[PDB]
């Protein structure tokens, strides 16, 4: 014979186990992946937009005043050139992470093991490629407001998170920190080549804009 | 077939219900809600016995 | 005291415990990752839409003037898709105000709303009253419209498919992107997915059409 | 009525608050925190129960 | 023995096996909850036979 | 013919977590301190009991 | 001695650990919850045996 408190327990702790599992879902490492597969999508589309912005310029007042255009289209050349060294340090930081990814696995869609939470923290917080990432990111952030100082780029930000429950982040640890998933940091690193797609767009779009 | 057979088949039937729920198939949305309904009902009539 | 068995005790510390998971819920680097790639993507969204203007005053000053009577119809059909994909846009776009408003306030701490770890708003006003399920047949309708303007190309961006069966389940779309498990802040981001995809659809579709001729 | 009601209309309250947080129903955001309230009295008045000695037959 | 508490003992066992398999993200955790349930609630209906 | 034991402190520690559970899913100030508190305690209390016999 | 209500106050232990370090997304919270878990089935397979 059981107490009513026993029987209550004996029923309800299997709808406590169902409530839990219902309530953990593998889609948040699906919703990681497509996320990076659309920015990844838009990423070629605005990279497809600073070529047109580059080539309307180039035969529609390059061709007028050259000796007012060149030195536009010598800044806008600079600033595409600072962007692209972040681009190919994301570019070679994601070629890191996957290949120590596991292989693509084909039933779920991205790579094996997209779900460690640790190899990310052991190869950008323990060697620190993530801190020499967010440097770069800064110097070239600070470097295109040199160029313009007028329009501001937000989207190029290694800000640190503002703290919460007493602790305190960095960016690093953020990004790529402890609890971050393998495929959450591959889209982190899409993200940030995005972002620096994005300032370049902006960058180029306002240094146009000057004449 | 006192009221501690319809404690554990309105259980049968919840449990049946996050089985569904959680192999993603059609119809156990109801039975959770049947199933939790008939058991909140038969532990409310419980508290009033000695 | 009172004996129980051991059956009975290690129930009772494993209801205990799962208690205790019940309070889980996903870290909040994750959500600040969800709510940082929906900035993202709206920003990049903004930055596709700009271009797909530039292409259409681009061919509407420089190529329509040479030949218009060969440029109407194609800039018409252009526009027609431009028209197919608002019917999109403004779908997501009411669905995400609906998301917000019922996202509990712009939390000043984070840069989004409170209880954006809610997992049980968007699992209730998108599955529960089915707009996710609108909202996938509108995006498989635009889908094919858009496919049967052309029929000339892949617009594999824009597919609101079930995801493949992994473990011996058959998880629904409507489910993997709003359903149970899913934060607030992860079905914003989804949806702000969605737009990103129609309008990179919308994108390549006009570009395509103009560059028919 | 006595302390068993107490039990079993505390299983009702989380029952029902388990209902509407597992079928996403409108008040399942809060009423699992009211259920919780409610097993943590139970865990309180439990504890306080099973501190009753039970008569010992050492006088046998 | 293996008697009627074996098999409610061993649910247990698989059920928190699968509720282990779907919190790490591993592939058979959503199969392995659907039959330590189905043994639980095939237990549940017995039991209501007493 | 109340007497306290370890048996006892258990469930309040148990009670002590579900209430920083409770705070924590309602949003209130100050639940994660009672959670980790309460759960240490609790650890800590059932680590004691194995070092003891029921009869 | 250390009989079987020792094992099953110690698995207590550390799957209570292994919450406390999932719920507050603590440094190894992640597979503490999962060898936490893993020692309460194995308790429960265990004293099915019972």
């Amino acid at each position: 014979k059981e107490t009513p408190r026993q029987r209550m327990i004996g029923i309800l702790y299997l709808v406590l186990l169902g409530l839990v599992a219902l309530n953990v879902s593998d889609s948040i490492l699906d919703a990681f992946k497509n996320l990076g597969n659309s920015l990844n999508t838009s990423t070629q589309n605005t990279q497809a937009g600073i070529d047109n912005m580059f080539l309307a310029f180039r035969e529609t007042k390059l061709k007028e005043n050259p000796e007012r255009a060149q030195p536009i289209l010598q800044k806008a050349e600079q600033a595409q050139a600072l962007v692209q060294q972040l681009t190919s340090k994301v570019g070679e930081l994601t070629t890191l992470l996957e290949g120590e990814g596991g292989g693509l696995d084909e039933e779920t869609g991205d790579v094996k093991y997209r779900s460690s939470t640790d190899i990310s923290a052991r190869l950008m917080i323990n060697e620190g490629r993530a801190k020499e990432l967010r440097e770069v990111i800064t110097k070239t952030k600070a470097e295109l407001l040199t160029l313009t100082n007028n329009e501001i780029n937000l989207t190029l930000e290694a800000e640190d998170p503002a703290p919460r429950g007493g602790i305190k982040k960095t960016w690093e640890q953020a990004n790529f920190g402890d609890g971050i998933p393998l495929t959450a940091a591959i889209t982190a690193l899409e993200k940030i080549n995005a972002d620096a797609k994005n300032a370049e767009s902006a960058v180029v779009k306002h240094i146009f804009g000057k004449m | 077939f006192g009221i501690n057979t319809l404690i554990n088949w309105g259980a049968t039937v919840v449990i049946i219900g996050l089985m569904f729920k959680i192999l993603h198939l059609k119809g156990g949305e109801w039975m959770i809600g049947v199933g939790l309904a008939v058991e909140a009902l038969l532990f409310f009539i419980m508290g009033f016995m000695q």
